[PDB]
């Protein structure tokens, strides 16, 4: 019957459009490795594709795709149990060795660019016609860490240029120099932006630019990286919902 | 408390953004709309610039004419009486010709040509955005990924008011322009197959509608989960793989034992919708063709 | 096994319950108290199962069917044959999805990302205890609630939407299927851009955001944007599920007849109700 045909020949489709879309997704991550880098005995039943290159624009070369892991950093967490499975324990201070939620990826130390190669985020100050339209403007706002003490003070929001957005506000600290807070992670209140991710103490720490007006995807990652392994670390100074709200 | 980045908190706005040129004929494109302060609250605030060629007029027309057709026949039921226009508006319904007049365009205005009529500019209307839809994706140099996915939904709109019908050898086949109408129909065509609960087809097509609802709220959490790390930057977390990527790879895995990477997870969401109509066209083209009950079909089975 | 990269984030903390004591792997799979709550529940609701189609007499998956309890007991116990099953069965079942919802929150925790996967998934746990709870305690009876079986629970689809006529009319459920047909239609051009733009044509190099923001601004005149787009995604699928669950528990509980009927309230507005012509008058 040609319905009964029809469904058997979508199976053996959907069987097909699955492996294809399985085998697809293992561009990155694949081989799996043992908890000490060899590589697994256990690959699992879908082969590696063949890879795939794309041309980054504006003499940013090539990524291929399957192919050796990027990752060479050292990774600072020993061994907790000889079985595997068990959790690694952090070695030094987590936050500052980049692991566990404080992980960072060893990105392009170069900026984002738009379609025209421009750089992607640049600071308010000098994205020219860049201005706050709603909302409660923060620049000027004390920054207020989780431990309820004030870590310092907005100087300047960063903007992203084709997306027309908050990415990150510019924050003084006590020693006169800035760090950049992701915008997804600060509240701006009426009186202050709130961070409960860091204590007032841990500002310092937040990894810093090397330029005072760009921002590479490296201290990108390293910065985002650093805020939100706060949560997990810094959770000794933060201060009650209840002593917050008071 | 936490943000949870669904709504913004201060806006930012600069120049407008004319876009990128490639080889789009920068003639054929308008100016910008104004911003809307209440889409920044959850979007890009800029409206516009439009490309507006030849195949978009057409479009436009054909699809304004579409709308017009339909809107006459409605005003006319209704005695051309605002009053009875407003209190009947989903009950007005543009029907197709009656089942004698088979596939003919001989069927008296009024009972069945104005069908035709607004058929035939639906119909250059779709594919003429269609058309726009490669076009468009061309003169940027960007692959035609969108007018494939466009071809799955055109697939079901095709098979229920034209391929069909055409199939049956009758107009009276097709599904009527008005709101409460088409939904008479669609459950009135259940009951002439044997209930469509029984074609697996129809069956597919819902596992992959819910589906949809499943990945795009699956995708869209686990991208501000981790717009912390600039997650939404999809592109270059593709170019260049970011803690944002390896931190939403690992939540599923942890959770499900396996996961996607920030190219592939766009695979994933292409196909599960497409597959809602692609399915869904087979189980309608099917249905009085091939299958006449499909609780009968379901039981030589 | 782990991934290229994963070794790094394998490490203590994130725990909700227990401190570190469930706080491993079985492979890739994170366990946390919730991976053994959900074990538990799962299996005990499966055996269960098991059991219901033993008393049923079949093992065939297509006929395996848990019943609700009839209408007889209201909102009491059943019989475990008649019903009672049926009733642990949920339990389990509801026990189960919290549970995979609160592992989620470890591993979110674990991972210093937000948590709003879990909380997605909450509204697909609430839909169901629609149907299964809300909806039956409401109405007075745990009979209200649907099989849980292959093809009976369309069955019950199938008699549930009949007795309100065609259930099409239900105001609440046209906005659902409204927010599952946009979110469908989103899911395909989101799907479709992302890949456009990382796969152009042959030899080009790899688009960005911008081409994305253009391409849309060129074919509708707005562009969303990569921050919007994901945003829209989450709510569509959420808010077809919101109105989902709001359609079915206001079906019996406020609202008992055919539901065309209900559109008539518009009609039988006094300034235009008497007027002749259209189709009501
Ligand atoms: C939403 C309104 C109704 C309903 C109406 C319909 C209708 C109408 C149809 C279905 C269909 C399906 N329904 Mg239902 N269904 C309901 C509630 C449920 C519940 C539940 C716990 O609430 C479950 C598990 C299911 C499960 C199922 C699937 C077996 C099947 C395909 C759905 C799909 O792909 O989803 C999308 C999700 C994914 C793609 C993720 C993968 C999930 C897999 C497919 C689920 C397998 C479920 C498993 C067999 C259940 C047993 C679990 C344990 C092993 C005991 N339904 C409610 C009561 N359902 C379709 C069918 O063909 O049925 C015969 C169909 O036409
Ligand atoms: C009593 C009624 C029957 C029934 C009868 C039917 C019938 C009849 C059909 C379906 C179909 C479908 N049914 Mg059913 N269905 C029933 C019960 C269910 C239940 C349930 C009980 O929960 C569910 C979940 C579903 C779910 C579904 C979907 C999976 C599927 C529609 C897919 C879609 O995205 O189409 C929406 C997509 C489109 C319509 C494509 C549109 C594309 C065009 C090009 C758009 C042009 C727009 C135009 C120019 C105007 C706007 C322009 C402006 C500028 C904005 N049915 C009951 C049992 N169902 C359809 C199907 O595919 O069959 C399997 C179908 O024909
Ligand atoms: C798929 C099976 C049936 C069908 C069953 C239903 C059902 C059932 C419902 C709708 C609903 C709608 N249908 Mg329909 N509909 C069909 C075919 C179509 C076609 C077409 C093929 O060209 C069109 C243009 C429409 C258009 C519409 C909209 C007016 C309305 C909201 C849809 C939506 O979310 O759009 C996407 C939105 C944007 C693009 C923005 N239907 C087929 C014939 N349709 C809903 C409604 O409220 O009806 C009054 C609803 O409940
Ligand atoms: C003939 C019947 C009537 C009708 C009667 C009903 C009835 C009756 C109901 C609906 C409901 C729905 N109908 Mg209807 N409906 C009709 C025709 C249609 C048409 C159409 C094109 O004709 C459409 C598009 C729809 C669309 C819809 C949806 C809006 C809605 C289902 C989604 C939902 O609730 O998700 C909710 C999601 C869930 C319930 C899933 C929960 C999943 C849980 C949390 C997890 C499961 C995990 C699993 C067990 C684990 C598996 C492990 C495996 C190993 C993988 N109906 C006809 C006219 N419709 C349902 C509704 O609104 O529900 C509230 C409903 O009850
Ligand atoms: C995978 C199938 C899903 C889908 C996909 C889909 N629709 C699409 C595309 C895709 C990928 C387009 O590229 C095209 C578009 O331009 O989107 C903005 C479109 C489109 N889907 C549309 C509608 C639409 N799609 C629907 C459904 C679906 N579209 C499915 C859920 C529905 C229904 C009834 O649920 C509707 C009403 C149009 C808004 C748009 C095509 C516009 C068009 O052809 O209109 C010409 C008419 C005028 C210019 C008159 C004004
Ligand atoms: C809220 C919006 C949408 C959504 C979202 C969503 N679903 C989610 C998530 C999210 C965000 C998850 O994080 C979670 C996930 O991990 O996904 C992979 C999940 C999930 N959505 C799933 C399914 C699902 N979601 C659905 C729908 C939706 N999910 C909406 C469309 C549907 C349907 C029918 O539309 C289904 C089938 C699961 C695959 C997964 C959650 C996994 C989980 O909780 O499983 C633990 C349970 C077991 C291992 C087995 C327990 C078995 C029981 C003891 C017996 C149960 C019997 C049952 C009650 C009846 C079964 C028979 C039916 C035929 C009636
Ligand atoms: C960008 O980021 C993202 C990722 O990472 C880069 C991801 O992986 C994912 C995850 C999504 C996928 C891997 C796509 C495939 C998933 C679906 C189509 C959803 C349906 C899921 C299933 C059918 C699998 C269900 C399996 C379960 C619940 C496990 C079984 C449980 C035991 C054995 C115990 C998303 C959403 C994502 O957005
Ligand atoms: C990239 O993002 C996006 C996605 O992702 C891929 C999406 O999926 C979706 C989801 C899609 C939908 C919900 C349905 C489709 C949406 C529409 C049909 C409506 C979108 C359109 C608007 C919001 C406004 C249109 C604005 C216009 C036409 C203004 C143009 C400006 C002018 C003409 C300027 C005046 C100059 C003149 C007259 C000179 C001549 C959307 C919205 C999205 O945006
Ligand atoms: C779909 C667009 C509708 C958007 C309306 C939502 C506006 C959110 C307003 C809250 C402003 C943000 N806030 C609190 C931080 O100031
Ligand atoms: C009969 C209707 C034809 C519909 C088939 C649509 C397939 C869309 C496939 C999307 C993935 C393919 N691609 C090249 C665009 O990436
Ligand atoms: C003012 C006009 C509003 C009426 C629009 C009618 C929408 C119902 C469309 C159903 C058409 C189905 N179709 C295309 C396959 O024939
Ligand atoms: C195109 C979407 C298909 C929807 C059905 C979803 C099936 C998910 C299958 C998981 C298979 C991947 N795997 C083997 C590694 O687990
Ligand atoms: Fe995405």
């Amino acid at each position: 019957d040609l319905a009964s045909l029809a469904i058997y020949s979508f199976w053996i489709f959907l069987a097909g459009l699955i492996y294809y879309l399985q085998t697809e997704n293992m561009r990155e991550g694949y081989p799996l490795e043992n908890e000490d880098g060899t590589p697994a005995a256990n690959q699992g039943p879908f082969p590696l594709p063949k890879p795939k290159t794309f041309i980054l624009p504006h003499g940013r070369g090539t990524l291929t795709v399957p192919g050796p892991e990027s990752e060479d950093r050292p990774i600072a967490l020993a061994r907790t149990a000889v079985s595997e499975g068990f959790p690694h324990a952090p070695t030094g201070d987590p936050m500052k060795d980049g692991v566990g939620p404080a992980s960072w990826v060893a990105r392009r130390d170069l900026p984002e660019l738009d379609g025209h190669g421009h750089n992607k985020i640049k600071p308010m100050k000098a994205a020219a016609g860049f201005h706050v339209s709603a909302g409660k403007n923060p620049i000027g706002l004390p920054v207020r860490g989780c431990d309820l003490e004030i870590a310092g003070k907005v100087v300047d929001i960063w903007v992203d240029i084709p997306e027309q957005m908050a990415r990150f506000l510019e924050v003084e600290l006590k020693d006169g120099s800035t760090r950049l807070l992701p915008m997804q992670m600060v509240k701006v209140q009426s009186n202050r932006v709130h961070v409960n991710a860091l204590s007032s103490d841990l500002f310092a720490g937040i990894p810093t630019i090397k330029s005072p007006t760009e921002v590479t995807l490296l201290e990108e990652d390293k910065i985002c990286g650093y805020v939100a392994g706060g949560l997990m670390y810094a959770a000794p100074k933060r201060k009650s919902v209840v002593a917050a709200m008071l | 408390a936490e943000y949870q980045n669904i709504f913004s908190q201060v806006q930012v706005r600069g120049p407008a953004d004319l876009g990128m040129t490639e080889d789009v004929n920068l003639a054929n494109r308008s100016g910008v709309g104004p911003f809307s302060t209440l889409l920044g609250w959850f979007g890009n605030a800029q409206l516009g610039p439009i490309y507006l060629g030849s195949l978009g007029v057409l479009s436009l027309f054909s699809g304004l004419m579409w709308f017009f057709t339909i809107g006459i026949w409605f005003w006319y039921q209704a005695g051309w009486n605002p009053a009875v226009f407003l209190r009947d508006l989903f009950f007005f319904s543009l029907e197709p010709p009656a089942p004698e007049y088979g596939l003919s365009f001989a069927a008296p205005l009024k009972e069945g040509g104005l069908w035709l009529i607004a058929s035939f500019f639906m119909f250059v209307a779709v594919w003429s955005w269609w058309g726009r839809t490669y076009l468009r994706a061309q003169a940027l140099g960007m692959g035609k990924h969108t007018a494939w996915a466009f071809l799955s939904a055109i697939w079901l709109w095709m098979v229920l008011g034209f391929i069909r019908p055409i199939l049956m050898g009758s107009w009276s086949e097709a599904v009527p322009y008005g709101i409460f109408s088409h939904l008479d129909w669609t459950n009135n065509f259940s009951l002439v197959h044997g209930n469509l609960f029984y074609n697996p087809f129809h069956g597919l097509s819902i596992a992959f509608l819910y589906g949809s609802a499943l990945l795009f709220a699956m995708h869209g959490a686990t991208i501000l989960a981790v717009s912390r790390f600039g997650g939404e930057r999809e592109l270059e977390q593709i170019a260049d793989r970011g803690t944002a990527a390896e931190r939403a790879a690992l939540f599923w895995r942890w959770t499900m034992g396996f996961n996607a990477t920030m190219e592939g997870i766009h695979r994933w969401a292409i196909w599960m919708a497409v597959l809602v109509t692609l399915t869904g066209g087979i189980g309608i083209l099917l249905s009085g063709t091939v299958v006449d009950n499909w609780y009968v079909w379901g039981q030589n089975h | 096994a782990l991934l290229s990269f994963e070794r790094k984030y394998r490490v203590p903390g994130g725990t909700l319950v227990g401190g570190n004591l469930f706080d491993f792997w079985v492979g890739p799979f994170y366990v946390g108290f919730f991976g053994v709550a959900t074990f538990f529940f799962a299996a005990l609701g499966i055996i269960l199962i098991a059991w219901s189609a033993v008393l049923q007499g079949t093992w065939n998956p297509q006929l395996i069917s848990v019943y609700p309890p009839a209408l007889e007991y209201g909102l009491g116990g059943a019989p475990l044959a008649k019903g009672g099953l049926w009733q642990i069965i949920t339990i389990c079942a509801t026990g189960a999805f919290v549970s995979w919802a609160l592992r989620e929150v470890e591993i979110c925790r674990k991972l210093g990302i937000g948590y709003h996967i879990p909380f997605a998934f909450a509204f697909a746990i609430l839909a169901y205890l629609t149907l299964v709870l809300f909806r039956p305690v409401m109405m007075g009876a745990w009979g209200y609630a649907f099989p849980y079986g292959i093809w009976t629970h369309l069955d019950w689809v199938s008699n549930t939407g009949y007795t309100y006529g065609n259930f099409h009319y239900n105001p609440a459920h046209m906005i659902a299927i409204s927010f599952f047909f946009t979110n469908a239609l989103a899911l395909a051009l989101h799907g479709a851009l992302v890949l456009s733009a990382a796969n152009p044509e042959k030899g080009k190099e790899m688009r960005t955001p911008d081409h994305e923001d253009t391409f849309f601004r060129d074919l509708v005149g707005y562009s969303i944007g990569t921050l919007g787009i994901h945003r829209l995604g989450l709510l569509l699928s959420l808010s077809a599920v919101f109105f989902s669950a709001l359609c079915m528990i206001i079906t019996g509980t406020i609202w008992f007849d055919q539901w065309v009927d209900w559109w008539q309230w518009w009609v039988k507005l006094p300034w235009w109700a008497n007027i002749p012509g259209g189709i009501n008058g």
